[PDB]
């Protein structure tokens, strides 16, 4: 067994997309 | 910062698969070979999402455009430069 995925990575993705709109 | 976690997260992510090509030379597991092909199209498509994050954010009085641009290049590159070894890794044999 072997594991590559980064963790935080989906939900620091999440951050960065929600502040897209915020003006 | 949102956005420098992000890149920061997908260059250990990159990383991660490079140091995992390095140790397993032989071009193997069918399991990782997806896994790895599954990464790196979430990787091109975290880089749209950066590259966007910084369109929509030239208007942002503060934001440091060109600085941020450079180190989005600066991952291209590093995503470029792994899609190669895995390519040639490809060609290699079973």
């Amino acid at each position: 067994k072997k594991s590559l995925r980064v963790s935080s990575l989906n939900k620091d993705r999440r951050l960065l997309l929600r502040e897209f709109y915020n003006l | 910062d949102p956005f420098q976690q992000v890149v920061k997260d997908t260059k250990e992510q990159l990383n991660r698969i490079n140091n995992y090509i390095t140790r397993h030379n032989t071009a193997g597991d069918d399991d990782q070979e997806e896994e790895i092909q599954d990464i790196l199209k979430d990787v091109e498509e975290t880089i749209v999402d950066l590259d966007r994050s910084i369109i929509v954010m030239k208007r942002d009085e503060n934001e440091d455009v060109s600085g941020r641009e450079a180190q989005v290049k600066n991952i291209k590159q590093q995503l470029d430069a792994l899609k190669l070894r895995f390519d040639r890794r490809i060609q290699e044999s079973t």
